[PDB]
C-alpha cells in the first residue's frame, strides 16, 4: 500500500452544517457526485441526488462561504446520471437531462452566477423541448460530442443524434443500424425484453470517431463523418472462451477509458479483465 | 390537565386534504 | 436604521423603536402581570440568571 | 373586428347591486368576486 | 361564464373565418412566396429577445412597415404585401401566432424574455387591432387557461382530442408530458399578463391600452370563483402576480389587497384538499412569495422589467 486516506469534510471547521449561501432554483444529492474544472482554475462539484430530482453545485475550494446552488427539477431523469451530461461551453454551465416524460431539458447556468454573491437568475437558464417519441423507444444514455452534437443511446440498441442548429432547438440525425435483422435467426426477438445489447459505455475519439462498448462486451466503433459503423469487435472471443458463464452487463458503466490512442476495457471474468 | 405530544400532529403550516 | 439613512424596506414592511433589553421586559411584564409572580413560570432561582 | 370591453374602471351607476356591495366591503366573499373593475368612488374604500 | 365563452367563441369563429381567406395560400413560385411572407413574419420576432433595447426600434418598424404595406428586407431581395390582400391576411396569422409561440418556446424556458416580446406585441396589437385579435385567438387555443375556462372530460369524443383541449402538446404518436406542459402554460400567460400591463412608448398614441390592465382584474376574479384544479391553478396563478401583481396593486390600491388577504384565508385551503403531498410544488411556492409581499405589503417588480436603461443600451 502505497496510498493513504485522507478524508476531507468541507465544513468540518464551522458550526453550521450548512452554508449560509444556498439558492434553489426551480423548474417548470446521494446517489451521483463528481467534479469539474472550469476556466477560471476552480473546481465545481455537482450532485445527483437518489431521485435524481435535484441536481446541487458548490465550488470545491470554498464550500462554506461559497454558494451552493440547488436546481429542483419536474421529474426524475429517464435513467439516472447516465441521460444528465454537463460541459462548460463558453463561461457557462451547460447541462443537458433527458426526462423521464421524454422531454430534453437544457440549463444554462452562467460562470459569474456560480461563483457571485447572487440568489436571483435572469434569462432563460433552462429549456424544455420534445425533438424525438421517447415513449415507443426508451432511451438509456446521453453523450456528449459537441456544443451543438451529442447522440443518444437506446435500450433495443438504436443510437439517435441530436443535432443543434440555432441555439435552443434539437433535431434527430438517425444512424443506419441493420443490427436490427438478427431478429430473423431463432435466437433473437425484436420484441424480446432481452436480446438487446445496448451501450454501456462510451468515449469520443479525435472528435469523429465513436467508440462503444456493447453489454456483450463488443467493442463498436462509429464514424461521425460517415454516419456508418466502421468497426465491430467481440472483445470475449480473444481469452479462454469460457463457454459457463460471462455475464453480459446488465447496467450502464464506467467500462474504459482512452488516454492518448491507449485504451482499456473492463471485460467481466469473475470481474477480473 | 396538558399532556405534550410532540410525536403526531398536523402541519400548522401546510393547507388540508 | 434603513428610514434614517434613505434606503427602502423590504416590500410589504409598515415603516425609534426600544432596544432590544426594553421590548424583553416588556414581555416580561405582561407575563408577570398575568399570572402574578407566584406562579411556577416565575422560579426565580433559575429566571434570574438566565 | 371583434367585440372586447374598454373600461378601466366601470362606472357606478351601470353597476348591479350585488357587486355594488361587494366593493364597498372590508372583505370580499368567496365566488363573489365581480368581473367588473372597480369603479373610481372605491379605490380607497 | 356564458359572457367569456361567447366572447372566447367569437376570437375562435373569427379566427377560422381567416383560415378560410387564404386557403388559396394553401405554383413553383407561389409556393416561394408563402414561405417568404412565413419568413419575413417570424424571423423578427425571434430576435426580440437577443436585442438591445436602443436597437429595439428597429424590428418593431420592420414589422409595422411589412404589416402596413410598405417593404422589407428578408435576405437578399426585398419583399412586401401591397396589393397582396391573402399575403397581408396571411402575415397578421402568423404574425400572432409567432408572439404566441415564442411564450411557448421561449418565456417559458427564460422569464425574462417576457417583457420585451410584450411591449413590441403591445404597440403592434394598438397600431392594427386585428392583428390582436389574432395574438388573443391562438392564445386561448394553445392556452385555454388564459380566457380562462377549464375544459371538462365529455363523453363521446375520443381522450387525444380531449387532452389537446388542454393544450398538451401531442405528436401524432402521444401527448407531451406534464412538466414540460406546465411550463409551456406558464410562459404563455407570463407574456400575456406583461402584454396587458406594459406600453409601446414611442409613436405618440393618443388613445387607450389594446388590451387593457383591466383584462387582468378579472382573469384573477375568474378563475378564483370557480373551483381550482390540482397543480394548474396554483402555478399560473403564482407566475401571474409575480409578472402583473404590481401593475395591478398600483391601479387597484384597496381592491387588490382585499382579493390578496382572501386567497390566504379561503382559497388557499382549498389547493390543500385537491392536491396530494407529491405535487404540492405549486401551492407551497404560492405562499413563499406572498408571505413576503403580504407583510412588505409591495409586489417586487418582476425580475426582468424593461427600465430606461434598457431603452439607451
Amino acid at each position: 500500500a502505497c496510498l493513504s486516506r485522507i478524508d476531507a469534510n468541507l465544513l468540518q471547521y464551522y458550526e453550521k452544517p450548512e452554508p449560509n449561501n444556498t439558492v434553489d432554483l426551480y423548474v417548470s444529492g446521494s446517489e451521483y457526485s463528481n467534479c469539474l474544472l472550469l476556466s477560471n482554475s476552480e473546481y465545481i462539484c455537482y450532485h445527483f441526488s437518489s431521485r435524481s430530482t435535484l441536481l446541487t453545485f458548490y465550488p470545491l475550494s470554498d464550500a462554506y462561504h461559497g454558494k451552493t446552488i440547488n436546481i429542483h427539477l419536474p421529474n426524475a431523469s429517464m435513467n439516472q446520471r447516465y441521460t444528465l451530461t454537463i460541459q462548460e461551453v463558453e463561461q457557462q454551465l451547460l447541462v443537458n437531462v433527458i426526462l423521464k416524460d421524454g422531454s430534453f431539458l437544457t440549463l444554462q447556468l452562467p460562470l459569474s452566477f456560480l461563483f457571485s454573491s447572487a440568489n436571483t437568475l435572469n434569462g432563460e437558464w433552462f429549456h424544455l423541448q420534445n425533438p424525438y417519441d421517447f415513449t415507443v423507444r426508451v432511451p438509456h444514455f446521453l453523450f456528449y460530442v459537441s456544443p451543438q452534437f451529442s447522440v443518444v443511446f437506446l435500450e433495443d440498441g438504436g443510437l439517435l443524434g441530436l443535432k443543434k442548429v440555432d441555439g435552443v432547438h434539437y433535431e434527430p440525425l438517425l444512424f443506419n443500424d441493420n443490427s436490427y435483422l438478427k431478429s430473423l435467426t431463432r435466437f433473437f426477438s425484436r420484441s424480446s425484453k432481452s436480446d438487446y445489447d445496448s451501450v454501456i459505455s462510451c468515449k469520443l475519439f479525435h472528435e469523429r470517431y465513436l467508440i462503444v462498448l456493447t453489454q456483450n462486451c463488443h467493442l463498436k466503433i462509429w464514424d461521425l463523418t460517415s454516419f456508418t459503423l466502421i468497426q465491430d469487435y467481440d472483445m470475449v472471443s480473444q481469452s479462454d472462451s469460457d463457454p459457463s458463464h460471462f455475464r453480459k452487463v446488465e447496467a450502464v458503466g464506467e467500462y474504459l477509458s482512452l488516454y492518448n490512442n491507449t485504451l482499456v476495457t473492463l471485460l467481466p471474468l469473475e470481474n477480473g479483465l | 390537565k396538558l399532556v405534550i405530544n410532540k410525536d403526531m400532529r398536523t402541519d400548522l403550516f401546510s393547507p388540508p386534504n | 436604521e434603513i428610514v434614517q439613512d434613505l434606503p427602502d424596506l423590504p416590500i410589504a414592511v409598515i415603516a425609534e423603536p426600544p432596544l432590544p433589553y426594553v421590548y424583553v421586559s416588556q414581555q416580561i411584564q405582561l407575563i408577570a402581570h398575568r399570572t402574578s409572580l407566584d406562579s411556577l413560570i416565575f422560579p426565580v432561582n433559575s429566571l434570574l440568571p438566565v | 373586428i371583434i367585440a372586447t370591453d374598454n373600461v378601466l374602471f366601470t362606472p357606478r351607476d351601470k353597476l348591479t347591486v350585488e357587486e355594488l356591495e361587494q366593493f364597498q366591503s372590508k372583505k370580499f366573499t368567496l365566488g363573489k368576486i365581480p368581473l367588473k373593475p372597480p369603479p373610481l368612488e372605491l379605490l380607497n374604500v | 361564464q356564458d359572457i367569456t365563452m361567447q366572447w372566447y367563441q367569437q376570437l375562435q369563429d373569427a379566427s377560422m373565418q381567416c383560415v378560410l381567406t387564404f386557403e388559396g395560400l394553401t405554383d413553383s413560385q407561389a409556393k416561394k412566396i408563402k414561405m417568404d411572407l412565413q419568413k419575413a413574419a417570424t424571423i423578427p420576432v425571434s430576435q426580440i429577445s437577443t436585442i438591445a433595447g436602443s436597437k429595439l426600434k428597429e424590428i418593431f418598424d420592420k414589422i409595422h412597415s411589412l404589416l402596413s404595406g410598405k417593404p422589407v428586407q428578408s435576405g437578399g431581395r426585398s419583399v412586401s404585401v401591397t396589393l397582396n390582400p391573402q399575403g397581408l391576411d396571411f402575415v397578421q396569422y402568423k404574425l400572432a401566432e409567432k408572439f404566441v409561440k415564442q411564450g411557448e418556446e421561449e418565456v417559458a424556458s427564460h422569464h425574462e424574455a417576457a417583457f420585451p416580446i410584450a411591449v413590441v406585441a403591445s404597440g403592434i396589437w394598438e397600431l392594427h387591432p386585428r392583428v390582436g385579435d389574432l395574438i388573443l385567438a391562438h392564445l386561448h387555443k394553445k392556452c385555454p387557461y388564459s380566457v380562462p375556462f377549464y375544459p371538462t372530460f365529455k363523453e363521446g369524443m375520443a381522450l387525444e382530442d380531449y387532452q389537446r383541449m388542454l393544450g398538451y402538446q401531442v405528436k401524432d404518436s402521444k401527448v407531451e408530458q406534464q412538466d414540460n406542459f406546465l411550463k409551456r402554460m406558464s410562459g404563455m400567460i407570463r407574456l400575456y399578463a406583461a402584454i396587458i400591463q406594459l406600453r409601446w412608448p414611442y409613436g405618440n398614441r393618443q388613445e387607450i391600452h389594446p388590451h387593457g390592465l383591466n383584462h387582468g382584474w378579472r382573469w384573477l376574479a375568474q378563475i378564483l370563483n370557480m373551483e381550482p384544479l390540482s397543480d394548474v391553478t396554483a402555478t399560473l396563478l403564482f407566475d401571474f402576480l409575480e409578472v402583473c401583481g404590481n401593475a395591478l396593486m398600483k391601479q387597484y390600491q384597496v381592491q387588490f389587497w382585499k382579493m390578496l388577504i382572501l386567497i390566504k384565508e379561503d382559497y388557499f385551503p382549498r389547493i390543500e384538499a385537491i392536491t396530494s403531498s407529491g405535487q404540492m410544488g405549486s401551492f407551497i411556492r404560492l405562499k413563499q412569495f406572498l408571505e413576503k409581499c403580504l407583510q412588505h405589503k409591495d409586489i417586487p417588480v418582476p425580475k426582468g422589467f424593461l427600465t430606461s436603461s434598457f431603452w439607451r443600451s
